[PDB]
């Protein structure tokens, strides 16, 4: 029971394989879906909720452990998107016009962020790692930055004329900034409507998956342009309905749930 | 508990004392007879 | 008598741990005007009466359609302030309610309540009881 | 962790891990509208920034968060930092608010939502408690006896209920644990939230700026204790206050420790 | 009795005498008339009945008494049950009246009767005080010297006198040990009594429903003591208070301990 | 000097008898007469306490330690006994008509009851041994009683209609009622002027003794018609004056105070 420390865990490769853990974490953990109201929309129902949750009886889950939450659109749902849950899955549609968002809100959902507050004005801030961002939430945020040299003055920008600063962000919901580690930059945020914490990456979040309901593979999760992985719970579908999405979801949850762990935090 | 819940007090093979408690909104209405 | 559609009325006929818990209310009575064939229209308009809860038993709602086994909610009443009197006549300020107009225009009188017992239903949840009628009574009549 | 750990008495004291637990942690400070408005400052920020570079704390390490007032904190508080102080002004009218939201902060609790409507819950054991939160909560509650009726209350009629809080931003809530409790709550100004009290929160300092200590954490009666990071003041000015804090900011550091439960920006863990 | 008694360690720990306390006992709550009058229902004490009997306590063991002021209550309070509990509102004008209350009722008195006019009085140990009930007593003292005669007061002039009480219904003396005193007092409407401080009652258990603790049971101004017994609560409403009271009634019983000095109804013996 | 706990004491039979303890627990003590109304009118005299404080001198009693404390009445002095002496006498007029008042006061002073309060309204009692009683006091006390059944129904009374119920007191300023050991019963008392008391009788008080002034012995103390007692303390005179009655008992206080012994509470 020693908390706050992490200790080395022995074994061995004789031991056998135990009973399956399924039907029994179906049973004492509960699982989200987001859905989009262009789905209730189309569906035209009321008693589609309770449906699904007959069905998923089928499968384990009970009646009160499967939980669906609306989210009228993407960049509503990036700002200040709270997951809790035991499971959580996530229906996404795809928009050319909104890849750089919807892969923000990957980034935000499926990782998980260390986040500490800021002050623009007092203090000038700098990236320590490659891992280290500024993630802003609200209605619209609007960020310029002015890069800084080492006798505190600006780099092709005027430490007063907000103007000469350089521009990142504007009108967007959820931003997440990656600059130049090493240096120290000004800020101008639009602090009334939108606010912006510096958030460290760490281990994924397990807990969450997200499904693409239409177009190809374009979340680039990594910042650094070199990777462009696919992770486990970062799953894709076609689409003409939307009921078929919910079925397939139903029929396919185990594996969904074993492409997902609970959280270590 | 829930508001509208359904519960064995005893079950016997054919029979079962089931008990009952349950919220209930009663409308009514009078009704008079005028004979002149 | 109340009496609804549930699994509580289903196959009620026997019922013992009966109680509940039921909100007052305020019946209020309207207006009537007697129509008289000549001369003046006295109105019969006023009264109020409020209605407490008090002890709850079984019945039988008997009707020309449905036949029900029921719950009995009984009412108490103390008299309020606005007392009924027939207009353009020699009678007022008397406490009430009359039986001219008791719903005073409403489609009806609510109060919510809940109630508990314990009642002998089969083991099988498919069983029924009569409830519909067909009544030919008062042939003489 | 399940393993255990050993150790030994012989080992020797390492170097002191402050001023580097500085540099790598953030300091917050929680002070009310009163302070501003009596100090009518525009750079008190920086200037206690400057200062508790002194102390080691670097630059942009230590944060000043605005609360207009103590009850407006406590609806719905967000402590996200690694060390967090309080200052909290004493008023005997507002005694009970700001020992809940002591209750609140000082400690860590694990909380389920809760469906009046649908559902009528009780307290298990004496851990298990009702916080609710909102601009204005009234709530009400009548037990309930074997059978699902009430006790010394009508389970329809609300005004026979049982008033525990009137317009209340933030109410903690402890019945008698063993019966089930009908509620009625605001439910459109306030959510109530079934918690559970976990170990305490070693992250945050509360610093009763006024009168004598008064705060009881525990709802027992009983006990009344009075923890290490529950520190008390006398006060005239707030430019005293804060060079206090300035200056006495080891020792308070040093009667907190960082979390080990998780990573968690409110004051409460969700667990549906 | 006078015997010894003895004992082991290895002897096992029987098991908990609660849950058959709670049935051959009785509990009994005294709360102010402020209780009643916000909760403002006539079935609160078969509520509280009714939810004591979850915690163990049978119907006809628990009794309420109602008291309208602190100081009605303070005149020749009547405790006669086998656990007492006691709901003590805060007030800075009336600290040490429920101080002085609070000395009166956790510990044990044994009086004797005074006579002032035939006779003069002192006291011998600090344990011999001068406790004075009634509706208003306004009580003057003559210190006397050697030689019976007056230190700064008249035998004749009660003007001269040094007045300590001024209509108050229960006051406490306790003046200089090994001096006579002639006493004025109000004898009509109060009785004043010599009276020996025992060892503490553990029947009773005050509940200061308010402010900080300000109890000194002690007259000796050097220990400012806390008992066990004697518990601070913070409020806004008096059915959180009730419901917090049963919750933890288990913990207040076992801060209590039945008597051990003989039946009594009044808060002090008495031995003419 | 450890208290609550009981011991067992040990002695022997060859030890010599210690001498006398009287004529110091006279010094030591206090002794306290109370006398009717009837007795000073009688007399008519302003000095016989300080005579009979005088007289009891020579027999060792000195003159701050007898008190007299009058009572009009034997109802009058049965409502709320104080008895707080290290010594008390108590002397007691014969009537017929309050041979059972006299009783009643008799086994309430006599013995010592250890009291628990009562709270009609909500709570239904019922004695539990033979030794358990309800003693009421007050200036005018009305007592009626309902038996009840196993399923909390009444037994020839109703438990609504007060007047069905059995008046076991009818203006009384002091009752002692004993009913049937294991029905719950339901009470219905005057509590504007009369108090109500579950008490349960421990043994005896040796620190009082009634005097009978006149009749013969009726004082049925025990309530079980078997035993009909006649205590040590428990002491009758024949009279056609006072004065005769407390010289006798002046001449005899020190038989009377051998009779007496002090309390164990
Ligand atoms: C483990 O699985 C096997 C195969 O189904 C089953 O027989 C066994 O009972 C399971 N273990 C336990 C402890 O039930
Ligand atoms: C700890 O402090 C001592 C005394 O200043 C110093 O000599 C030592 O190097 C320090 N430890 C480390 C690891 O630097
Ligand atoms: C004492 O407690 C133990 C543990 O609950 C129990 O098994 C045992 O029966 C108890 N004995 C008595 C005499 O109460
Ligand atoms: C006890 O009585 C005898 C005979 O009167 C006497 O001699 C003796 O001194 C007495 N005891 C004491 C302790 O005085
Ligand atoms: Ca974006
Ligand atoms: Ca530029
Ligand atoms: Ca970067
Ligand atoms: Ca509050
Ligand atoms: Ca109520
Ligand atoms: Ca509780
Ligand atoms: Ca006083
Ligand atoms: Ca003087
Ligand atoms: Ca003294
Ligand atoms: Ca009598
Ligand atoms: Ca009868
Ligand atoms: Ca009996």
């Amino acid at each position: 029971q020693n908390y706050g420390i992490n200790l080395p865990i022995t074994g061995s490769m004789d031991t056998a394989y135990a009973n399956s853990t399924q039907e029994e974490t179906f049973l004492t953990s509960t699982l989200c879906l987001y859905y989009p109201t262009e789905a209730a929309t189309e569906i035209n129902d009321n008693s589609w909720k309770d449906t699904l949750s007959q069905l998923f009886l089928t499968k384990g889950w009970p009646t009160g452990s499967v939980y669906f939450k609306e989210y009228t659109d993407i960049a509503s749902f990036s700002v200040d998107p709270q997951l809790y849950c035991d499971y959580n899955v996530v229906l996404m549609k795809y928009d050319a016009t909104l890849q750089l968002d919807m892969s923000e809100l990957a980034d935000l959902i499926l990782n998980e962020w260390l986040c500490n507050p800021m002050d623009i004005t007092l203090y000038y801030y700098q990236q320590t790692d490659e891992a280290n961002k500024w993630i802003s939430m609200g209605s619209s945020c609007t960020i310029k930055v002015c890069p800084l040299n080492t006798q505190t003055l600006g780099i092709g920008c005027l430490t007063t004329d907000t103007a000469t600063f350089e521009e990142v962000a504007t009108a967007e919901k959820l931003v997440i900034t990656d600059v130049v580690d090493g240096v120290n930059h000004k800020l101008d945020v639009t602090t009334a409507t939108c606010t912006i914490r510096n958030c460290k990456k760490l281990g994924p979040r397990e807990n969450v998956a997200v499904i693409q309901v239409g177009g190809s593979d374009v979340l680039d999760i990594t910042a650094d342009p070199t990777t462009a992985p696919q992770t486990e719970r970062m799953m894709r579908i076609n689409w003409k309905k939307w009921w078929q999405v919910f079925y397939t979801v139903v029929d396919y949850v185990n594996q969904i749930i074993q492409a997902m762990s609970k959280r270590s935090r | 508990a829930q508001a509208n819940e359904d519960i064995v007090v005893s079950k016997t093979s054919l029979w079962k004392e089931m008990q009952y408690n349950r919220d209930i909104t009663i409308r009514f209405k009078f009704a008079s007879s005028i004979v002149k | 008598d109340y009496w609804d559609d549930s699994q509580a009325f289903r196959n009620m006929v026997y019922v013992r741990s009966l109680a509940a818990n039921l909100n007052s209310v305020i019946c209020t009575g309207g207006d009537y005007s007697f129509a008289l064939p000549v001369g003046q229209w006295p109105v019969m308009t006023g009264g109020a009466v409020s209605l407490h809860s008090a002890g709850v038993t079984l019945s039988t709602q008997f009707t020309d359609f449905v036949s029900l086994n029921s719950l009995r909610f009984r009412f108490r009443l103390t008299v309020e302030e606005p007392s009924f009197s027939i207009t353009r006549t020699r009678v007022s300020r008397l406490y009430g309610l009359p039986a001219a107009n008791p719903n005073n225009g409403k489609e009806y009188y609510e109060v919510a309540g809940r109630f508990s017992l314990i009642s002998l239903v089969p083991s099988n949840d498919d069983y029924q009881t009569p409830i519909t009628n067909s009544v030919t009574v008062r042939q003489d009549l």
